[PDB]
């Protein structure tokens, strides 16, 4: 489950979230996570 | 004397003014053609707010006209209507609103021009005014945002005098004795209300079994349309309009049978309101000898980046397929923008909410039982009354209900239908949930104030994934 | 005497609905409530008599005043009839109390009309006004006895020239004038429903902030500005010494500078007491059962809502926590859920607040103080509703929505409304705090056009993106 934002995020820098881990309330994949794949890759 | 620019959009309605702002914002030298005399386009000049104003005002004139007021404690000498000051407050939000976007277009530094846009070159357009003036616009890209018009009835001409379009339905000058509505879809049911509570003896007439336009859950329609026929406001339902005549004393004749033929009878009126729909407008866009050709509604095709089949030029909104809403409008012209500076542009429009502002209002996101049935999903039903819901009791307003569908397994929620005391807003805490792809036990776990209407919600939701809520 | 499972002493918000739940998940239930009707505090003279005068008298107002003269609507004369008023209200109260009882017949959860008294770890027992009795064998106690007005000292409440917010929600007409002691929530809403029921209303309060704790002090300022524009007056950073009934059956209210000075009297003819309130657990056995109350006199729980003894539970006003009907009620659910073997959480930065007045307030998380205060970084998104469409067609553009998110996670912290629709609109914030939501993910959500709740969307944007589109 993708947090809006988290899901246009991961879509602007060609990402696919199995690649990193969910780090947000009830399982979900926030902003926060897709900045940290965005930057833990592009590190 | 040319100009030129990053971005020039073509309108400035909820689509092409939002987009002109966002473009400037993300650093895109913007302009803005306006063929009309104030921006805002539809919804701003007769549109989405002098229909809310005027829902706003009569509703109010009939809590204070009716037996509301008096119920409260609140007695009055004799309750009168003072149409052209009713009139005047709507008139008054409107040109502020038009003086706001002029103010927030000089703010962001977003070029203004005056005249009727006309695409002459893949990055050229030219603005023409009224009095011949003429303006070259030299762009990078070309945003069309034309927006749309009244859709015309075959044989009934429009003359916005005794037999108006919404525009003319929303500045009459006398509360009419007699009004007929063609077409019970959102728009006409809103402007049906409007004058049914200052007066008028109303009735809407409409092709279809159910009112409320499309994509409205049937239950929701159903119980909705049996409120408002309590209000005082009549439909005929499965009814087809064969032509109008105007009378000798300035009535107007409208004849109509059942859809599926016979059943002729005519119904006489002093203002005939038409108002079947609305269409895609792109009058000499210029999109002939440009090669861009519309599909078969008269919509400008475009891909997932609103691109045409020039890729230089986009187009968003009421001129396009999906949703004729003012926030459609608003989210496309945004994402286009953003997706024109590299940005994503993938938009669910499973998540873009309706809204109808009578009152009991009705609000809904996601899909109808009708469309889960139809994609064969598998669901479950939490269903909460506003007579059960402790804000709506304390009010005295318990009209309708809370309705959720969830996925039958994953409790997922699929469907949120609100019909009753703000549902206008509520549908937002609606559209934000099924963003997330929210369950039913979520939004039941969240904390919500008590009192609150949206208490409803949070039960319903409870409801749909315990099986039972707690105060019903 | 009978036996079950879950006894809850209490039908205030966290007592009948905790009792229902119990039911919900198989507990054999009884609950136990002195008074005459079901609802406790909130339903028979707190959140909803006061939020039915609240409405009423707004109507009255827009009627009254220049709101709907200025809509076309036109009156010769607009006059206030109390009694009708005031039945509109009582009439809600009663069919909501019928409501519960009806809910509990239903539910099958057993009601025992008496005061509740623990006798005994795993026995308590009810007596009736007649002098009789009902013993009640339990396995499980859970005490929802909420709370009480807290007394000013030296004033004496008689409910009558003296009153506390059960009187002035009854009053039989509307005073020339009055005071009140207190500007916390319940005393800003009871004055403005005076005040707009004609009368001259002002608020003494010791504190330099209209409101209570918690809400954010740009919030509150902003606020009380408005209120006095509509001539509620207010005596901030002041205490009051004495009042003292007069020859007239007036009262003189002596004051004075918090701290120290400028001594003034002020005559009105009725005085509202609601400094605050306080939680009730009067001759309920617990000095017995070793049970020490905390020093606000609060229960003190556990994560699971325990107290010393593992079977009796504590919920609602009875503990600490933001003293709301909602609050109490979320507690009386966890704490059944985890009684039947349930996990058990609750967020209490996650439990909004709301000003029924008009403009509404509304809250949830973190204000600019807390903050500060915690030394979190943050950024400000600010968005008013004169800028937003719907406030503005609706021609009532007060206040605005600021949105407190992280200076670099984006995170949102806290939110603050004030104006139209903030009372439902701070809910959609709740859920976006349940998600752990960014301010970006709010911006990106859908809100349908025109809405109160696009400031919120706006704001959240001005402060994520450092600019919003209307603003
Ligand atoms: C009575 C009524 C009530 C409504 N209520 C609601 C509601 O409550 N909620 C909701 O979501 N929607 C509502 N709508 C629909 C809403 O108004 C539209 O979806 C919205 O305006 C679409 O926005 P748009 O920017 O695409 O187009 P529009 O706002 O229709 O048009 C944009 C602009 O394009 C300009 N234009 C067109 N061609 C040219 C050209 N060649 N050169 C220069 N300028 C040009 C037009 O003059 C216009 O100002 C309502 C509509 C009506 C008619
Ligand atoms: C004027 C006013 C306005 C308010 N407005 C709001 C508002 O807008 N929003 C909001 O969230 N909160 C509001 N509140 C506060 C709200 O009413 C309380 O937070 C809520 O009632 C707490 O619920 P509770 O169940 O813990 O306790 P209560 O409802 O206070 O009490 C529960 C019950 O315990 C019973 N009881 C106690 N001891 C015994 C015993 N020994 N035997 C039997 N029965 C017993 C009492 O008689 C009572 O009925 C308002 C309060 C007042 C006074």
């Amino acid at each position: 489950r993708l947090s809006p934002a988290a899901r246009n995020i991961l879509e602007k820098h060609s990402l696919d979230a199995s690649q990193g881990t969910a780090t947000g309330p009830r399982g979900i994949f926030t902003k926060e996570d897709a900045l940290k794949l965005v930057q833990l890759k592009q590190t | 004397q040319p100009i030129d620019a990053d971005v020039t959009v073509i309108g400035s309605g909820p689509g092409g003014y939002v987009a002109a702002i966002k473009a400037a914002q993300l650093g895109f030298k913007t302009v803005c053609i306006e063929k009309n005399e104030t921006l805002g386009g539809t919804c701003l000049n007769v549109g989405c707010i002098p229909s809310k104003a005027l829902l706003n005002n009569s509703h109010y004139y009939h809590m204070a006209h009716g037996t509301d007021f008096a119920s409260r404690g609140i007695e009055m000498s004799e309750v009168r209507l003072n149409l052209d000051k009713m009139m005047e407050q709507k008139s008054t939000a409107v040109k502020a609103l038009t003086g706001g976007i002029a103010h927030l277009f000089k703010q962001n530094k977003v070029v203004h021009v005056n005249g009727y846009g006309k695409i002459t070159g893949k990055n050229q357009v030219t603005a023409t005014k009224a009095d011949g003036g003429t303006q070259v616009i030299d762009t990078k890209n070309i945003l069309i945002a034309t927006g749309s018009e009244v859709t015309p009835f075959p044989g009934i001409t429009i003359d916005e005098d005794t037999i108006v379009s919404s525009t003319g339905a929303l500045s009459l000058k006398k509360v009419p004795e007699k009004m007929v509505v063609i077409g019970a879809g959102v728009i006409g049911v809103e402007l049906g209300s409007v004058w049914q509570r200052l007066g008028a003896d109303v009735t809407a007439v409409e092709f279809l079994g159910h009112v409320g336009g499309v994509g409205i859950d049937m239950e929701i329609s159903k119980n909705f349309q049996r409120i408002l026929q309590k209000q005082g406001f009549k439909f005929k339902l499965n009814t087809k309009v064969t032509g109008a005549t105007k009378k000798s004393d300035g009535k107007i004749d409208v004849s109509i049978e059942a859809a599926s033929g016979g059943k002729a009878e005519v119904i006489t009126c002093d203002v005939l309101l038409v108002c079947i729909g609305r269409r895609p407008f792109t009058k000499n866009l210029g999109l002939e000898e440009l090669g861009i050709e519309l599909d078969p509604r008269g919509r400008i095709p475009v891909n997932t980046r609103f691109q045409t089949k020039i890729p230089n030029i986009y187009a968003i909104g009421d001129v396009v397929a999906g949703p004729m809403l003012a926030h459609k409008a608003e989210d496309e012209g945004i994402i286009c923008v953003e997706g024109m500076a590299g940005g994503a542009v993938h938009i669910d429009y499973n998540c873009v909410p309706s809204v109808i502002y009578t009152h009991p209002e009705v609000a809904w996101v996601g899909k109808s039982e009708e469309q889960l049935k139809e994609e064969g999903i598998e669901y479950k039903v939490g269903k909460f009354p506003f007579a059960a819901n402790s804000r709506a009791k304390t009010n005295a307003d318990t009209d309708g209900m809370v309705k959720i569908l969830g996925q039958k397994s994953t409790d997922r929620v699929l469907g949120a239908h609100i019909l009753g005391p703000g549902a206008g807003e509520m549908v937002n805490e609606a559209a934000l949930a099924l963003e997330y792809g929210a369950s039913c036990e979520d939004i039941a776990r969240v904390c919500h104030a008590h009192p609150t209407l949206s208490e409803a919600f949070r039960e319903a939701n409870l409801a749909a994934s315990f099986g039972k809520s707690i105060n019903f």
